[PDB]
């Protein structure tokens, strides 16, 4: 089913982001953002590549298939031949169309799941000092620079370095 | 003062099979399988069929004299034989290529 | 506001019988109706909630039924303790929670005639300036009785108070009193007063009469 | 076992104020909604107020808006209802009751209190007056009790030696603001010779005992 | 998989709700509830309608198929004919049953996802002033009337109108 | 899609747990843990058993299929026969492989969903007195023994028994 991220609680995509599928957008003391997340997008590329190659290699190529000939006293066999060809053609066209239609919902839900998990990870490693504000943004009670940005990105945040100082600012706003 | 969030329920009793479970009671469903038929034999697109009755196709084309009723027939949609169609060839012998003639006859 | 209404107002029944009670709503509550009984001078108790499910610790002779706008309580048998007052409650669209109006439940026995008595006042009331005349009915069935207060063959109004007893465990008949309370002036003014009683058991309305100072 | 005790009643001057309390014992008090339901004397039930389980939702009846508040204390397990600026038509018996579920469709009130009485009127504690009710040519006789404010009185006969045909009517509020009732006994018509009746009236609020003999 | 809402953290359905599939139940100062959510249920109806029409239009109708006749020296061809008919019949009955069995889990999980997303939306636009209490209910520290009910329903809540007042009541209960 | 629990926010599995698929690990005053959750694992066993039996009973057994013989003037019919056999064989091998490949993602996501729901239940019945710490662990501000452990396990926690006392300890740490 729909996991709720793409065109969900997160609004439309980012045109300005180029080198990936899933990324961040940061505004510390000296810049704006648009950096991609090269870890998760590589797993997505691997999954999709394996999927397409699997769908290609399940379908065998056909060899030579040439029509046959019958005279006017072999109408019965000729109708049988036509029945066999039309039956197999209907079966294969059904299989092809149905396979593509199901595979498309599978892949769109796969991307949706990736975005939701990439959001939950960032939320989980910023437990207290964040104050999420809407459509997947956070806001750092403490002060952050480029190093803590990369520290968030990699997945190594070390929360107890900042845990006291944030607390002060939180009690300032409350 | 509250908001609660929920979903619809009913008094329907129709069941649906699924992979992980059997006989699931669903609220709305749709059938995709026809069972009913009349006991009649109507006409395709307003053209009557041709009932041979007690006569065979061989008896009809040769003009077996007990198949005298269906002598003026010249148009149909499909041909009906019965389980009592036996009047075929009165003088004994062998109609050669009878089945090929029955296959040619299904396009006229 | 969903408005409930019970019917009938008073149901008389003999022991060893069943009874039926109707509660009707102005709008459509789904199944969110409960019933209660109340003894005289007691707290109410929960009988049947959701119009089908009996409460825990309830004997199985009680039954509830209905949906939409009409609901029915049904009692199979009686053992003389179930004569109480019954209330219906909706909880589909509150606030404000609305109750019914109650239907008392009476014992039915043989129709008996009222014994009618009268009491002129004592003179020390006129020494205080009070006039308290007591018209009395003892030991009658059914409930409905009619009292007509007459002064020199003319009907009075606004100056009479009445009171009714309970249903006694032995004879199951009632007792009514009515009281004329006035000053010295009227009880000194006219002479002939009467109270006349009309009751279902009575063949004729019975008049009790008195004079001034008698 | 679940019980609800309640207190705070009594006669109060019009325009006054009360604070009724209902103490609960036998369940987890902080996980059920509670309600107050009153009953006028000789009428049907009527809902008054409601407080939710968490204490974030309070609702009142429409006739009692702005004059009543309600609160709860978890530590004492006690429900309080504060009444302000009463009227004459608030004279009722008040019950504290418990919601059976915790949803909106709560499903009836399973447990109830036992009722405290509240009378709002402007009168003084006054002793009653007793007048004999005399037979002219009839077989019944009685005593008439008039003009006492607080409930109740008790009328006995022959100090308990007369338990036949004794009818004591329920009291009625007269328009002055007092109470009056009667008590009658039927005997044989010819029992006026030697038989002696004494009606004994006891008024516990004003504490007055009246002894009265009835005869023509 | 199972998203956890239907017969999950939310209990059984509502019989009293009629005009939709997903809805609300509100208890402000002057009423009870059961109003439907006409936005999401319309998307569900569109999806299911397109699904059923797609499944219908993938299956082609068959034209005339009449049995054939053979004499006693053409047993070999007759067995071949019977083999062709039985093979195609087995293939189509397999495809039909398997398609229905997979489509049923797909549609039930679709409804489950819709209920979960409809819950998450209401939670997200009532960040501080709600105090959720169980099986998908909220409880408004501030005071609400019909207008803020519709304000929740549409998706236009304007939280900073109430944000201070709620705070007061929250500190009353704490 | 991937629900995010298995090899997600929860790390690798437990070798020491034996009698189930989903379970707990508790450290009260007098012991360590590894007890299974017999309610949810039974539903998983029922679902998987029904799935495997359904996949078995959709495939019909075949009866006797013996090759045929042709002379040197019936080459045409012989080629038709070979075409029929090879066509049906290709169709069935396609159906078998494709059915197994889709069923495998279905079952792995089913297990992942079960773990996520089993986590959300425990979180939901420990609303205030828990302080979750990472990879699905909680930490009880109040004091717990074996009885409140089973009380958590069954799904009968009765939070208002402890709600005040926990609060005290929480305000000690803050
Ligand atoms: C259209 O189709 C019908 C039905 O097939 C044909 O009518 C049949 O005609 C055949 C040949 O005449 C009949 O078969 C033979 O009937 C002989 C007479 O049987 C008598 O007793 C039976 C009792 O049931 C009666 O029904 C019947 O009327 C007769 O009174 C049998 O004796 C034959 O049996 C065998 O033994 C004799 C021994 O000499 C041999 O000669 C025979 O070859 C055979 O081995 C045989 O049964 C058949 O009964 C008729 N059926 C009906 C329903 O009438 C029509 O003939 C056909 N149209 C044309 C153009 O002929
Ligand atoms: C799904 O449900 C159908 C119908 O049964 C209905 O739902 C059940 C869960 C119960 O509540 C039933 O009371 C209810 O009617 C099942 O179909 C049939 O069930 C019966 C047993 O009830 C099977 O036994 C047969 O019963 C008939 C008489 O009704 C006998 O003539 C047969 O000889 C045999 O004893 C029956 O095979 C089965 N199928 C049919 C077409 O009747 C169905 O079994 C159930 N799904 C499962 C789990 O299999
Ligand atoms: C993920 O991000 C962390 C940052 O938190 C990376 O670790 C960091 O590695 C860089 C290398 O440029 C360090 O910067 C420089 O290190 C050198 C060597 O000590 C020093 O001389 C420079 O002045 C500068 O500090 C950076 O300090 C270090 N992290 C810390 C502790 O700040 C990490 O490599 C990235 N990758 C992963 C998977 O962690
Ligand atoms: C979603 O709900 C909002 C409510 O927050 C709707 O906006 C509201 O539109 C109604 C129309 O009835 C307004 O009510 C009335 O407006 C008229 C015109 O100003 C006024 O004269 C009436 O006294 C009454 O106010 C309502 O005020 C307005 N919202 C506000 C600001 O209160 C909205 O239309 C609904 N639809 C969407 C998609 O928003
Ligand atoms: C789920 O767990 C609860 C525990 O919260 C189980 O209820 C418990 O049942 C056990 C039975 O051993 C009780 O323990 C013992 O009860 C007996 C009888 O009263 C007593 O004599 C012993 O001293 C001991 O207390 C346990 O007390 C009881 N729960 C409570 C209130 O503590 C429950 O059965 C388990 N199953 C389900 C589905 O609830
Ligand atoms: C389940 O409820 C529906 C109503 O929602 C019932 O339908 C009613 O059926 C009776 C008899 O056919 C009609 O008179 C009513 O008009 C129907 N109601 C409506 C609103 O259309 C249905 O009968 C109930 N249960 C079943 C399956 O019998």
């Amino acid at each position: 089913g729909l996991f709720g991220a793409i065109a969900g609680f997160i609004e439309g995509g980012w045109t300005g982001m180029i080198d990936g599928w899933y990324g961040y957008h940061h505004q510390n003391e000296q810049g704006s953002g648009y950096a991609a997340d090269q870890k998760s997008t590589q797993n997505a590329i691997d999954g999709i590549t394996s999927k397409v190659n699997s769908v290609i290699e399940k379908m065998n190529t056909q060899f030579t298939a040439v029509g046959k000939e019958f005279n006017n006293l072999e109408r019965r066999i000729e109708n049988l031949n036509k029945k066999v060809d039309d039956g197999f053609l209907d079966v294969w066209t059904y299989n092809a169309e149905l396979l593509v239609l199901l595979e498309n919902e599978r892949t769109l839900d796969f991307h949706d799941s990736n975005v939701r998990n990439l959001y939950e990870k960032v939320k989980s490693q910023l437990r207290n000092n964040a104050k999420e504000i809407g459509n997947g943004c956070f806001e750092f009670y403490h002060k952050c620079d480029d190093e803590c940005m990369e520290s968030v990105k990699n997945g190594t945040y070390d929360y107890p370095k900042y845990s006291e100082e944030s607390k002060l600012n939180r009690e300032e706003i409350d | 003062d509250t908001i609660c969030v929920g979903y619809h329920a009913n008094n329907s009793t129709d069941t649906v099979d699924t992979v992980l479970e059997k006989n699931v009671t669903v609220t709305h469903s749709v059938n995709l399988l026809e069972d009913s038929h009349n006991g009649k034999l109507c006409s395709l697109n307003g053209i009557a069929p041709l009932q041979l009755g007690k006569c065979n196709v061989a008896g009809w084309l040769l003009g077996n004299p007990e198949c005298d009723l269906l002598l003026t027939a010249n148009s149909w949609s499909y041909i009906i034989e019965t389980s009592n169609s036996e009047n075929g060839t009165c003088y004994p012998g062998e109609f050669i290529d009878y089945e090929e003639l029955r296959e040619q006859l299904s396009s006229v | 506001e969903v408005v409930m209404t019970q019917s009938p107002a008073t149901l008389s029944v003999s022991p060893g019988e069943g009874a039926t009670l109707s509660c009707r709503a102005s709008q459509s509550v789904n199944t969110n109706v409960a019933w209660y009984q109340q003894k005289p001078g007691q707290a109410p108790r929960l009988l049947i909630y959701g119009a089908s499910t009996r409460a825990t610790g309830i004997p199985a002779r009680f039954s509830g039924s209905g949906s939409g706008t009409e609901f029915t309580l049904t009692i199979s048998t009686l053992q003389s303790e179930d004569f109480a007052v019954y209330y219906c409650q909706q909880y589909s669209n509150w606030p404000p929670i609305t109750f019914g109006q109650g239907t008392r439940l009476e014992i039915k026995r043989t129709v008996a005639a009222p014994s009618v008595f009268i009491f002129p006042p004592s003179d020390e009331q006129l020494k205080s300036g009070t006039a308290s005349v007591v018209c009395l009915l003892n030991n009658f069935y059914p409930r409905e009785a009619k009292v007509q207060w007459k002064v020199d063959n003319a009907l009075q109004s606004g100056n009479s108070q009445e009171s009714v007893t309970e249903q006694d465990s032995k004879d199951s008949t009632y007792s009514l009193s009515s009281t004329l309370t006035l000053s010295k002036a009227d009880y000194e003014k006219h002479k002939v007063y009467a109270c006349e009683v009309t009751h279902q058991g009575l063949s004729s309305p019975v008049t009790k009469s008195f004079n001034r100072g008698e | 076992e679940v019980q609800l005790l309640e207190s705070g009643g009594g006669l109060v001057q019009p325009g006054g104020s009360l604070r009724l309390s209902c103490a609960a014992s036998g369940f987890t008090f902080s996980s059920y909604g509670m309600a107050w339901v009153r009953q006028a004397p000789g009428k049907g039930l009527e809902w008054v107020s409601f407080i939710s389980a968490t204490g974030l939702s309070t609702y009142f009846a429409d006739s009692v808006k702005g004059r009543f508040t309600i609160s709860r204390d978890t530590t004492k397990n006690t429900l309080y209802l504060q009444m302000n600026s009463l009227r004459a038509d608030d004279t009722a018996v008040y019950f504290c009751a418990r919601m059976r579920r915790t949803m909106i469709a709560f499903g009836g009130n399973d447990f109830w209190g036992q009722g405290t009485l509240v009378t709002v009127s402007s009168a003084s504690t006054k002793g009653p007056s007793v007048f004999p009710l005399a037979p002219s040519g009839t077989a019944a006789l009685g005593c008439l009790v008039k003009d006492y404010f607080p409930e109740p009185v008790t009328v006995s006969w022959n100090s308990g030696a007369l338990t036949s045909g004794v009818h004591t009517f329920p009291a009625v509020l007269q328009s002055s603001g007092l109470y009056s009732l009667s008590s009658v006994v039927t005997v044989p018509s010819s029992s006026l010779g030697t038989q002696t009746y004494i009606c004994n009236v006891n008024h516990k609020p004003s504490n007055t005992k009246v002894d009265k003999r009835v005869e023509p």
